[PDB]
């Protein structure tokens, strides 16, 4: 949880950490 | 979605957290 812009995939390394296994619902589009 | 937030801008953790199951 480093003060980071999470810009790509980058923001899903951050979602699935906020969640776990449980798993996340990201919004990309590329 | 929250790129626009977080991408652009350094979020917290707490905005995240809506992006769980």
């Amino acid at each position: 949880f480093v003060n980071q812009h999470l810009c790509g995939s980058h923001l899903v390394e951050a979602l699935h950490l906020v969640c776990g296994e449980r798993g996340f619902f990201y919004t990309p589009k590329t | 979605g929250i790129v626009e937030q977080c991408c652009t801008s350094i979020c917290s953790l707490y905005q995240l957290e809506n992006y769980c199951n």
